């Protein structure tokens, strides 16, 4: 299935934060309405935050996370979870290699803000 | 199953 | 129901990161095996990261998140999500006031690391 | 925080299914915009399905699950999970006693159907 | 990433229930420790329960859900969610065609029971 | 229920 794609409420601010756990330098692209809105990059084997940013979901609300390492797209896993019918998390893991830890870049999208 | 075939002889 | 308590795999490194979305200064306490292991304190209404740290779940694996503002405990909501049977998120929202947005401190625990 | 309340898309068909794991007879009420739309009743300590039904989420999309045992409200826990940005589960557990298993009635709401 | 595979605690009774929403007849195979433990089949476009059963996760705790339509494997999506650190849902969606509703067979595993 | 209750005391 498609992974890393989420329909947020339209015209809504959200946070996006990426962590790295890999020998490889991670590139995390965040698309809003199919256009790049943020790009994070970095390298860590110790969960460092390689980017955090507040974006607006725009008229469509469509947000997509893509991760690349070594010039190849990582395999993605994702889900959205809602707590108390209010607090939203859109979660992405990614695998750049063969160990299937799916933590090589971890991306957390959260809303609402403020 | 049933659905796609009917959208297939169409659009 | 109890919220903000998670049984992690024992003796496992995990990341804990807090974001703030409130006019109140947030104090996030992270307990491992019932003892304080990290404390984050900060203020933001724009989802700023007020703390991030790598901890070890210890022999019990018990991890507990508490949130307070001006010494008053916030009401917590939480859940754990596992993707592809490997990538774990323990998620906490908290409410320090009356608007029930539950984002006043948002805490993300992720494992495995590395 | 409030539990057992979910905002579905308006005017949308959904499944609701309840399972029982308790010595107490479970009464599961499903409200659509604050009006009883279905009620399930039964007793099982082996996860028997005590009801399954298709309902329409109505004008508001607001669906609330209440669980009681002999009229006494159980404590609820809940969350919503979305897979591949398409498949939605609204999940409820409930506790009628002292063992904190939260399975005494388990309610699963799923959409879309068809 | 692999989907439909879950590590339950060893020797634990769990419920597995499947719902159908497709013109194609769904076959749901539940494997425990890599051996078929239950098979459900049925056809509905109205969320009918095509099977519900209690199984034991056995010595390994490994439970795998496979979904096929006349022997053709469907695309799977899955996640595990834990509420109040006690109540476990393992969730599967599946897609037998092109519309990406992922409801064609919906499978819910829940534990603990009793 | 009474199942737990029966051994609330018996236990
Ligand atoms: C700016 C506000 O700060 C708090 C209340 C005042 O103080 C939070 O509870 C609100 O959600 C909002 O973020
Ligand atoms: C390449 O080395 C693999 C890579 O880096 C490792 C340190 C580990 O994080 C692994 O998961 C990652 O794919
Ligand atoms: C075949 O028509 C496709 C199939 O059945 C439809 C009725 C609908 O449920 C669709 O999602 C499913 O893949
Ligand atoms: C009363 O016995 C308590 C009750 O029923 C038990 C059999 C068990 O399911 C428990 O979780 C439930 O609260
Ligand atoms: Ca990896
Ligand atoms: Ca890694
Ligand atoms: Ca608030
Ligand atoms: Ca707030
Ligand atoms: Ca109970
Ligand atoms: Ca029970
Ligand atoms: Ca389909
Ligand atoms: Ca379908």
């Amino acid at each position: 299935a498609t992974q890393g794609v989420f329909t947020l409420p339209a015209n809504t601010r959200f946070g996006v934060t990426a962590f790295a756990n890999s020998s490889g330098t991670q590139t995390v692209n965040v698309l809003v309405n199919n256009e790049t809105a943020a790009t994070f990059s970095g390298q860590s084997t110790n969960n460092a935050v390689i980017g955090t940013q507040v974006l607006n979901s725009g008229s469509s609300g469509k947000v997509q996370v893509q991760v690349s390492v070594n010039g190849r797209p990582s395999d993605l896993v994702s889900a959205q979870v809602i707590l108390t019918n209010e607090l939203n998390f859109a979660l992405v893991g990614s695998e750049d290699g063969t160990d299937n830890d799916y933590n090589d870049a971890v991306v957390v999208i959260n809303w609402p803000l403020g | 199953x049933k659905l796609l075939k009917l959208l297939k002889l169409l659009x």
